[PDB]
């Protein structure tokens, strides 16, 4: 007298399952990315602006140095 | 149109500066504040005369 044993749910039921399109925001502002762009910018500025004018004593150095060769 | 004159090979004779290009830049800023007057009157010779020929001395 065995009782019928068959591919069934479980008691209750099962679990719920998620369908729903789950795309989060997951970014900053358009202010915040243009201020950290453009203060990237000017700290460039400033330091190339530095290493340029170091740049250009340093080529008047090595032109004075040819001018006292030259004779 | 004439004969070019040049220099006997006796009157370019000298004693050379036989250091090399380094020697010189390493040397350059002090050798242009120690030997200025000659070097500025071979120049002033040079550029007035326009002619290699009277400014060896």
């Amino acid at each position: 007298a065995s009782k019928v044993k068959q591919d069934m749910p479980p008691p209750g039921g099962y679990g719920p399952i998620d369908y729903k399109r789950n795309l989060p925001r997951r970014g900053l502002s358009g202010y915040s990315m243009f201020a950290v762009g453009i203060g990237t910018l000017l700290f460039g500025y400033w330091s190339m602006m530095k290493w340029n004018r170091e740049r250009r004593r340093l080529q008047i150095e090595d032109f004075e140095a040819r001018i006292a060769l030259m004779p | 149109p004439g004969i070019v004159e040049l220099p006997t090979l006796e009157d370019l004779k000298v004693q050379e500066v036989k250091v090399s290009s380094s020697v010189l830049k390493a040397a350059a800023h002090h050798y242009g504040a120690q030997c200025d007057k000659p070097n500025k009157e071979f120049m002033l010779c040079r550029w007035e005369e326009k002619d290699p020929r009277r400014c060896l001395e």
